């Protein structure tokens, strides 16, 4: 029931500005004091930055004072993170928490920040045709190769998310060159094969790619 | 400020601790100390508050404590769950966090490799590139040697392996790509992934016939 | 500090805390707890007041002097064993990292 929806993150050049956005449900918002935890990819916990329960004192780590400003809108159950003059040390996943009086009992799925003198880079997608020859019984795998994009995240679906069962999007691997590159199988029954058909759903929000690949298998 | 063991491990059902030290102005004269435990792709959660208060949801087995400057989460009777990476947390003066604990779950089952070799797709070779696709899944311990071969010689050049994640059972999943170009593909009669996992090795071959 | 406050068990507490306000009319936040003042806000929160007034309230801890003149001091009635210890009155003088700490140490026989 509690709900805590972190929005706003992305891509930004070193030295730019990003606005992040909570929207708080499930409890009385107006009553508990507020804060943003974020998580450098593979490392640890940091805390940012809290608001007071009235929104009237703020309380920063010195990694981001100065930088970082935390506000609320009681009125529109919003916590807000302005980050200013951001580096690549700020690259993280950036969690929206319940702060009580330091403990954080409710957190959200957090919203990645990613700082490069990068740019985006969308996918390149692949069929990756079926065929029986690691699965037992009346399956084939089939799946699809989103090939060098940058930066995360992609997402995959089967069959416009009607295919669900046998699906398994696989963590992305970092390449040399700097861009990620992930694969998506999913188990079907060999027999369907030639009547159903399999489309790959990917989505890449960081430069506005979608790709629907229908995987078919060859001759 | 705070500093915790890098790994615990125990057998299922023992009684496991985790340590947690800080200066006596952190954990010392303060009753401010909180303990949260993560899975892999998702959020902290809330286990333990202010030194040894459980929040509901939390299962009886997770206990905090204090002495001195020490806390410590005590997980009596682990079970696989249990798996997890554990951050400890002071909030006297400012918000503190430990380095994290990766808990062990020790006495679970080998599960082998399975794997899925995938050769070039047609689409891709007209884009006149071409990417080997060898995916490996659900084995325990969660270690494994990717190692590709083009006929009987070995390939060094164009491998990108992943390190293995920790999926929902506990178990682990990998995955190694081979960039090659249009010309080594064809030249060779076959090109094969070599999982290698507590000593025993698992071939998967691709040919561009 | 050796400064304590004290009470018999069935007596009223009477704990101190006060600020002046930057203007007349110009209320601080305030809030009060059992447990010395953690990062932010109380420790086991009992009160707290906002710009206007008393947003969150308990039964037997009271605000009973001119809060709106600065005089935050608490009044716990019918005092038990269980109240001794330490209390923490916040005062959420507005900004960045600008708040009065007051940790007031309550000692019932």
């Amino acid at each position: 029931e509690v709900q805590l929806v972190e929005s706003g993150g992305g891509l930004v050049q070193p030295g730019g500005s990003l606005r992040l956005s909570c929207a708080a449900s499930g409890f009385t918002f107006s009553s508990y004091a507020m804060s943003w935890v974020r998580q450098a990819p593979g490392k640890g916990l940091e805390w940012v930055s809290a608001i007071s329960v009235s929104g009237g004192s703020t309380y920063y780590a010195d990694s981001v004072k100065g930088r970082f400003t935390i506000s609320r809108d009681n009125s529109k159950n919003t916590l807000y993170l302005q980050m200013n003059s951001l580096r690549a040390e700020d690259t993280a996943v950036y969690y929206c928490a319940k702060a009580n009086w330091g403990f954080f009992d409710y957190w959200g799925q957090g919203t990645l920040v990613t700082v490069s003198s990068a740019s985006t880079k969308g996918p390149s997608v692949f069929p990756l045709a079926p065929s029986s020859k690691s699965t037992s019984g009346g399956t084939a795998a089939l799946g699809c190769l989103v090939k060098d994009y940058f930066p995360e995240p992609v997402t995959v679906s089967w069959n416009s998310g009607a295919l669900t069962s046998g699906v398994h999007t696989f963590p992305a691997v970092l390449q040399s060159s700097g861009l990620y590159s992930l694969s998506s199988v999913v188990t079907v029954p060999s027999s369907s094969l030639g009547t159903q058909t399999y489309i790959c759903n990917v989505n890449h929000k960081p430069s506005n790619t979608k790709v629907d690949k229908k995987v078919e298998p060859k001759s | 400020a705070l500093t915790q063991p890098r790994s615990v491990s125990g057998s299922p059902g023992q009684s496991v601790t985790i340590s947690c030290t800080g200066t006596s102005s952190d954990v010392g004269g303060y009753n401010y100390v909180s303990w949260y435990q993560q899975h892999p792709g998702k959020a902290p959660k809330l286990m333990i508050y202010d030194v040894s208060k459980r929040p509901s949801g939390v299962p009886d087995r997770f206990s905090g404590s204090k002495s001195g400057n020490t806390a410590s989460l005590t997980i009596s009777g682990l079970q696989a769950e249990d798996e997890a990476d554990y951050y400890c947390s002071s909030y006297a003066d400012s918000v503190v966090f430990g380095g994290g604990t990766k808990v062990t779950v020790l006495g679970q089952p080998k599960a082998a490799p399975s794997v899925t070799l995938f050769p070039p797709s047609s689409e891709e070779l007209q884009a006149n590139k071409a990417t080997l696709v060898c995916l490996i899944s659900d084995f325990y311990p969660g270690a494994v040697t990717v190692a590709w071969k083009a006929d009987s010689s070995p390939v060094k050049a164009g491998v990108e392996t992943t390190t293995p994640s920790k999926q929902s059972n506990n178990k682990y999943a990998a995955s190694s790509y081979l960039s090659l170009t249009p010309e080594q593909w064809k030249s060779h009669k076959s090109y094969s992934c070599q999982v290698t996992h507590e000593g025993s090795t698992v071939e998967k071959t691709v040919a561009p016939t | 500090s050796e400064v304590e406050y004290r009470a018999e068990v069935g007596q009223n507490a009477y704990l101190p805390c006060f600020y002046t306000p930057a203007a007349p009319g110009n209320l601080v936040p305030v809030c009060w707890g059992k447990g010395a003042c953690p990062v932010f806000e109380c420790g086991n929160v009992v009160l707290r007041t906002d710009e206007r007034d008393v947003n969150y309230w308990t039964s037997r801890y009271w605000l009973n002097g001119d809060f709106r003149k600065g005089d935050v001091s608490l009044t716990i009635e019918n005092v038990t064993l269980a109240d001794s210890g330490i209390y923490c009155c916040r005062i959420q003088i507005p900004g960045i990292m600008n708040d009065e700490k007051f940790n007031l140490k309550l000692v019932i026989k």
